[PDB]
């Protein structure tokens, strides 16, 4: 999970 | 003829319309943005899902903020005379009311506004699209445990989060809200009018997804999806 | 018992919720901030078209920003336990993100917080709906001649008007936005789910007004309202 | 007509  | 209603978008014009996909991966290394891993498995998804809603699809690839405005600008002055609706997707970063070019930001209201009532008058009256992966700020979700029309009329932004808000993407499966998105108009495109889709879309995209990191900043969170509406009728993707 | 579906919000609870319309008309004079002819209609619609959907109705008049986030706190601390829903309505004048007390303005999110899934126990999972007839900007719109939830999950907030833009009021029939909206709500609660309600109200809002001014400036302007919805399940107001 |  990464955020954008 | 008998009675008639008009609650609904005329979606049988010869023509369902452009799907415009803007597939942000790779910036310029200037801007410190990181590489969107991912993001080719969302733009995949929207092809194949649009194409089978009969969109004509188009597929861009690292574009620079020159050539998103100048994208959005072309096919603003196309002729949609025979096109039902307008779908633009933009998966990249973003701040709230911006998205990211390979090297430097767009303003969201700057894209849209090429194809207002006014200004892409083959398109008045009709659906436009806008669906948006990207971040709209810091925050994150903590969750709890369980004559004339408006030249703003007829636009929805269909917001991968909520204001404020970091949005998520997972490297190997794609962002949360793609990902839901696409499965929820597999599933129901033929069924149901797109705001009850979209309402889907939050459910699945709350209920089913919570992040895992091991920064306990960033550990255990959650994302809810906002649907912004000016539409003015019901949008089905199929038509009697 | 057979096949079951969880589409739609429990909208069965003892009671549909209360209803806290904060109607603000005079404003103090340091403000400079005009008086609001025409929000009493509103006011009065509101409350008969809610009571008649048998929400719990609670008219506020001419508070000060104070007294709203002391409101708001003191609501958001009610048992809601035997409750379906929360709505506030909040008629003054507005911003970008703000609505003015008589005496000075409150943060739209700092009023929505008190209701947070974490915050309001009692209104988790269910839907917090806020009504807001505000100007967000100066912008007019010329028109053109035709485990855990989010936090921030079950939210919507109905905005008069888009993002950035005036929001029309008439000193006689009172707001363009809660007119339409109480009409619509009378005619199709019985009837339709709520987005699909909004929308008829977006289409009202969008093609029956339309300003009349000696300023050339505000003289034939246009206005279409904004849903944003982070609802996770369809809303009908009445049951089976 | 006003506006807000």
């Amino acid at each position: 999970d990464e955020v954008d | 003829s008998g009675i008639s209603l008009d609650n609904s978008y005329k979606m049988d014009y010869p023509e369902m319309g452009l799907c415009i996909i803007i597939n942000n991966k790779n910036f310029h290394k200037s801007t410190g943005m990181t590489s969107r891993s991912g993001t080719d498995v969302d733009a995949a998804n929207l092809r194949e899902t649009f194409r089978n809603l009969k969109y004509e699809v188009r597929n861009k690839n690292d574009l620079t903020r020159e050539e998103i405005v100048e994208l959005m600008r072309d096919v603003s002055k196309e002729d949609h005379s025979k096109r039902s609706s307008f779908v633009c997707v933009l998966l990249s970063h973003g701040e709230e009311g911006i998205i990211f070019g390979t090297n430097g930001p767009v303003d969201l209201k700057k894209i849209t506004n090429f194809f207002r009532g006014d200004r892409c008058r083959s398109l008045t009256g009709k659906p436009k699209l806008f669906i948006i992966q990207a971040c709209r700020g810091t925050e994150l979700d903590c969750g709890i445990e369980t004559h004339k029309i408006p030249v703003e009329a007829d636009f929805l932004a269909a917001y991968s989060t909520a204001p404020g808000y970091y949005s998520w993407r997972n490297s190997k499966d794609g962002s949360w809200f793609i990902q839901s998105l696409c499965a929820m108009l597999k599933q129901y495109a033929d069924k149901l009018e797109f705001m009850h889709i979209l309402t889907r879309v939050n459910r699945k995209v709350a209920t089913e997804f919570e992040s895992f990191s091991f920064d306990a900043t960033f550990h255990a969170k959650k994302q809810i999806p906002c649907i912004h509406s000016m539409l003015t009728k019901e949008l089905y993707f199929y038509h009697h």
